């Protein structure tokens, strides 16, 4: 699971409404809610100036951070967007930062807050329906129209996405994600390992 | 709403440098020669 | 797409509120505070 | 410019609403900051219990500094309209390449009611650094109190209502969280054959 003692990850779904007269179709592209990775072999695909993915890092807690790799559902819009859940032991307000980034440097920074909800003794966090930016939109309508999910995993080689949730208070990191995607093959869902980022 | 977006000024012609990277190439190492877990390759 | 707003869950029962402060009622009003006379006095 | 410090400066200020019918379009201006006077100033600890006290809020903020950063606008807030859509539009200028982070907090008996998030990227304009924040949405809170305090019959019933009403905008550096400035706003409505006006206070702590 990605999650710290103090924080963790319940829901990530990343997904595409239609609704055309009477009917309605959701569509998910990604849905998350565990083996190790070297953070060093994915450095050079983030942006390393302050505040990247190697100054977090090193900053900590180490064990905040992940890498997830996905195969996206491509097989399919009114709208393009994503629903997250969090909880927490702490009341904090929870600040996300998603940085889309190709050939390893912002290109779109999305930032995001929510305060808590008390529920059973936690603190719950629900971004709901967050749009997608342009250049996701885009990038997902021009990887559909290529004939190959060969030339679609090739252009996937140069993307990432980095998802950084803070503490506003205190600027703490409370979780660190790493996205790195292939696309699923025509007669699949979406599925995704997730993957601890430690130091070999 | 609760979102605030920031747009590099030139991200469609970043978009279009993504695939043109391979369809019209002019250096990224592939993760399949890194060092990672084989299952990194593999779908569940 | 531009900003967050964080809207307190009571917004509009706080909104009748300030009206209702008025006209269905301690804070101190400014003109009883210690502040230049040019504070009460549009240019 | 006024409100600044010898790092950031705040060059307008503008609350506003518009309309459009058939092409033609109407502006009417709220607020509108930016031989000016020198400026006068006000004790911070009789403004205190108009704004958040809890952590984070306006006595922490000034403790914290730099006191220099800090300033109060008497604002009279023109009403007479005689709309499609409500905003700000400010613009900052600074000698460092900050991320810009502007809080604006609405508060109502010295309490947060809505907070407004927004944060802008510097274009370097005649070596330095500027930001501009453009068309900033009014929260439909803002634009209820307006509508709501035109249909009183009396303005002396509107500076009543506004006695209990103020904003507080908090401008931060992201990288540093450190305040670059920070604007209380107190408001009166102007009368009806006058435009908007302002006073602007150092605050301090005698």
């Amino acid at each position: 699971a990605i999650a710290t003692h103090k924080f963790r990850l319940l829901e990530f779904t990343a997904f595409m409404e239609i609704q055309r007269d009477e009917i309605y179709h959701r569509h998910l592209f990604v849905q998350l809610g565990l083996e190790t990775v070297d953070i060093r072999q994915i450095f050079d695909k983030f942006p390393e100036k302050s505040g990247g993915l190697k100054d977090l890092y090193e900053k900590g807690p180490q064990n905040a951070f992940y890498l997830v790799k996905c195969w996206a559902d491509l097989n399919t819009g009114d709208f393009y967007g994503v629903t997250s859940q969090y909880e927490s032991n702490e009341n904090v307000v929870l600040v996300c930062s998603t940085i889309v980034c190709s050939f390893g440097k912002q290109v779109v920074e999305k930032v995001e807050s929510e305060y808590s909800r008390l529920e059973n003794n936690r603190y719950v966090y629900r971004i709901q329906r967050s749009p997608m930016c342009e250049y996701m939109i885009n990038f997902i309508q021009k990887l559909k129209n290529l004939p190959e999910r060969y030339m679609m995993n090739s252009v996937l080689e140069n993307f990432t996405i980095l998802q950084v949730m803070r503490a506003r208070e205190t600027q703490e990191t409370l979780l660190c994600i790493a996205y790195v995607f292939e696309v699923a093959a025509q007669n699949s869902g979406t599925t995704h390992h997730i993957y601890r980022l430690i130091k070999e | 709403g609760h979102q605030i977006v920031h747009v590099r000024g030139d991200s469609e012609t970043d978009l279009e440098a993504l695939f043109n990277a391979v369809l019209n190439p002019k250096q990224t190492v592939p993760l399949r020669l890194r060092k990672l877990p084989d299952s990194f390759f593999k779908p569940p």
